């Protein structure tokens, strides 16, 4: 009812963003770029995740 | 530290003997004069156990071997 | 009534080199925030560094695009070359180029050396290579820089991550003087890019902050 | 008062009778902390005895749950009253309509998880303003008894005890109005021929602000009481 | 009429604000409800249930 | 008498010593678990959100 | 890298002004105005009415004959004091006031080194003909809140919870700065607002010291 609501908001998708088609290169990046105010936590970037 | 028994439930496969065998040698270490035999990191008795268990290095069988050396060893101390 | 507790490093706890973790305690209540943001924002977003802008390939001129003999796609030879740690002497932009052939991997250490221009990771992987006829040549244009600058903001454009900091995350937990109620233990994790010291980025966040507090502080 | 109300706000408030409501209209003459004078208009005077009217406010007292009602005045020297309105608030009432709480800027969101379930995030300025500050007002009682061996007595004469334990009372035996005690002080000294003296209970704090002698026929008096 | 006695002030008719974060100084990524709420402290003191 | 001294020798014998935290309609055996204590300054007991 | 300076000081009101810092670099005008406002929201150092001894009353929860107020109500006035004593760190005001009327701040007989700036402050209303108040207010100076059941006697003197914090609502705003040839520099502007007994470049500048001092750990 809150953990869960915040996994929920963090992992969606909207149809546009501050940064859509950048392709990130690792989960580091991806919280680099959200905490900087570069991208929104709804993009739809390509990540490379091992 | 400790927070998970895990481990020591997988050493001693019961974890009602488990308590036992930890009461029996955290009393060891606090009413008798034995030493861990694990580097303490400030931990209490109960604890320290625990890690021995975990570490491999204490069950029923071997606390029951020590006893009954040391307790040969007193008696033939006594003379 | 101006004394406040100075906090002093607890411990500087690095696992693997540049991915240290330092606590400084027993901040003044509410304080490990405005440090650990202060810090944060500075680290993350504000912070000197050299890191490769952009790269021109011989043999494609287009990002969505193929060329023979290269396992990776060009849009993975950005991602490679994004993680390139480099640093550079008093030029503020220089070129290198890659201009290697034959079936393996295309690593850090096939670039021109361009003198002082240092590598930190040999052992980076930008492209693997598929056929012994098959030749890759490019070059990497390196630009100092300031924080991170996506391609979007701004002939192959690569987002320039100029800031070493790759993670900085600061937590702040609960810490007691003999008497204090509660106050602030500042715990900050920071990972950087292998060209500069976890423990030396947070003192050079430290003291551009400082730097900053100089026209309006009172010397005492 | 509630800014969001209902408007039977002004009816409770009245018709519970906690306020000092006015009897007979007239001119506020004198409005002192614990008492209100209305000087009642001749066109509702009687005839003979004129006079005036006298409210004595009920100042801090306790209720049966051991909270503090409290009347103070809601009018100023020299102000016209009518009949059957209020002339002091009582407890939680705010100008003789009920106003049981505080309005409070209010925020809804989560916030780190410190109003996970149900659980309220309240402002530091919350507790510096003393706006949920309340007053809890408890009576302890002592009661001498003529047992055996003699009766017991209200002296201050405490065997096994030291100075700073009959420092709080006064040389009569009962502690001064007015001294903040603390858990285990001292209250009222009674002693058993052979000491059954009242003290603080443990852990409860306040300022002693009313002490209340009862005396039977027979007993002469202390000069406390 | 909510919303006209907001409009009669300058307050947004949707009852809802931008709030900042007060130890990050960043916004929370939505409207959020503000407003006066009247609060209740119930008798259920705990320094009388501890 | 609460000495400053007696809070260290506290926070040395709540170190690894858990304490049972129970619910009073105690329906099944999960509302009686065991946990090791922190110390806060306050009157109540501050409970994990996931128990 | 370039720095910040004091370029202006709005002081609009008696009470709350605006500071203004320019040039600031990019990502730093959020930085430097968030840790400034937590800064001076959390420590400021002012002065605070502290313990009150009135004549004739013991505790708290009484009255006195004569006055409008309760004796709380007097303490919640004086506790609402804003006094800007400049030389020593604990002062006493001495309060003397008889007959009908208010009692406002400006009836404190207050010495040299003390500056009461809001001398319509009420306190207390008398409102009988023979009727006096003699009060005696020690003002000292603190930080934050230190309320009055945590400090540490005789059964006169009464104690006010002590909020030592002259600043009351701080805000910032960040803008793109006027610089001859040069973008993507802000100016932070701080409003802020006191109670008076402090002044806003004093204030800047003990945030800053404060920041600077708490940074000087490495």
């Amino acid at each position: 009812q809150d953990v869960v609501l915040g996994l929920y908001y963090m992992t969606r998708d909207c149809v546009n963003a501050k940064g859509e088609g950048m392709v990130l290169t690792g989960p580091k990046e991806a919280e680099r770029l959200y905490r900087s105010g570069l991208a929104s936590l709804h993009a739809r970037v390509k990540v490379r995740i091992t | 530290a400790r927070v998970t028994v895990q481990d020591a439930v997988e050493k001693i496969g019961n974890r009602f003997d488990l308590v036992l065998v930890a009461a029996r040698r955290a009393r060891q270490m606090q009413v008798g004069g034995k030493d861990p035999l694990v580097p303490e990191e400030n931990d209490k008795t109960t604890v320290i156990a625990l890690r021995e268990i975990e570490e491999g290095l204490i069950n029923n069988q071997i606390l029951d071997v020590r006893e009954r050396q040391e307790q040969q060893e007193q008696e033939a101390a006594e003379l | 009534v101006t004394e406040f507790l100075k906090p002093r490093l607890v411990d500087i706890e690095q696992v693997s080199s540049t991915h240290a973790k330092v606590t400084l305690e027993p901040l003044e209540r509410g304080f490990g925030h405005t440090l650990g943001n202060a810090l944060r924002r500075i680290l993350l977003s504000s912070m000197p560094g050299c890191a490769v802008t952009e790269v021109e390939i011989d043999g494609v001129l287009h990002e969505y695009s193929t060329k023979e003999g290269v396992q990776e796609d060009i849009l993975e030879i950005l991602l490679n070359l994004k993680g390139l740690a480099v640093r550079v002497q008093g030029k503020d932009e220089v070129i290198l180029t890659l201009n290697k052939s034959g079936i393996g991997p295309v690593t850090a250490a096939d670039i021109t050396h361009d003198g002082d221009v240092e590598i930190v990771k040999p052992q980076h992987v930008i492209c693997h290579l598929t056929d012994e006829n098959a030749s890759i040549s490019m070059r990497i244009k390196v630009q100092r820089g300031r924080g991170y600058v996506p391609a979007s903001t701004r002939r192959l454009l690569v987002d320039a991550c100029y800031s070493p900091v790759e993670r900085i995350a600061y937590n702040v937990e609960a810490a007691r003087v003999e008497q204090r109620t509660d106050l602030d233990k500042l715990v900050i994790e920071m990972e950087t890019n292998g060209t500069i010291d976890p423990e030396e980025a947070i003192r050079r966040a430290a003291t551009i902050l400082a730097e900053q507090l100089e026209a309006f502080v009172d010397l005492e | 008062k509630p800014l969001v109300g209902t408007g039977m706000e002004r009816a409770v408030a009245v018709d519970s009778g906690v306020t000092a409501v006015a009897k007979r209209g007239g001119v506020v003459q004198y409005v002192d902390a614990s008492r209100i004078v209305i000087k009642v208009n001749e066109d509702e005077m009687y005839p003979g005895e004129a006079g005036i009217d006298i409210y004595n406010l009920t100042k801090y007292t306790r209720s049966n749950q051991n909270t503090c009602i409290n009347q103070m005045p809601c009018v100023s020297l020299g102000e016209p009253v009518e009949r059957g309105d209020v002339l002091a608030d009582g407890p939680s009432t705010d100008l003789g309509e009920l106003a049981l709480g505080q309005n409070m800027r209010v925020a809804f969101m989560p916030w780190n998880g410190y109003n996970f379930e149900d659980s309220i995030l309240v402002s530091e300025r919350v507790v510096q303003e003393d706006r949920f500050t309340t007053i809890h007002i408890q009576e302890l009682a002592c009661v001498s008894r003529d047992t055996k061996l003699g009766p017991e007595e209200i002296t201050a004469d405490i065997p096994n005890v030291g100075e700073a334990a009959l420092s709080k009372l006064d040389e009569s035996g009962i502690v001064y109005i007015g001294a903040e005690v603390t858990g285990g002080d001292i209250l009222v000294g009674k002693v058993t021929p052979k000491d059954s003296s009242l003290r603080v209970p443990n852990g409860v704090s306040g300022t002693v602000i009313d002490v209340q002698v009862f005396t039977r026929d027979g007993v002469e008096k202390d000069k406390r009481a | 009429e909510i919303k006209e006695l907001l409009k009669l002030g300058d307050l947004p008719t949707s009852g809802q604000i931008r709030l900042y974060d007060g130890r990050t100084g960043e916004q929370f990524e939505r409207p959020v409800t503000v407003g006066y709420m009247y609060m209740l402290k119930l008798n259920h003191l705990v320094d009388d249930k501890m | 008498r609460e000495e400053a001294v007696v809070w260290d020798i506290l926070d040395e014998v709540i170190r690894e010593h858990p304490v049972l935290l129970n619910r009073a309609p105690t329906l099944h055996r999960l509302g009686i678990q065991a946990f090791e204590p922190v110390l806060i300054e306050g009157k109540a007991i501050q409970l994990h959100p996931l128990v």
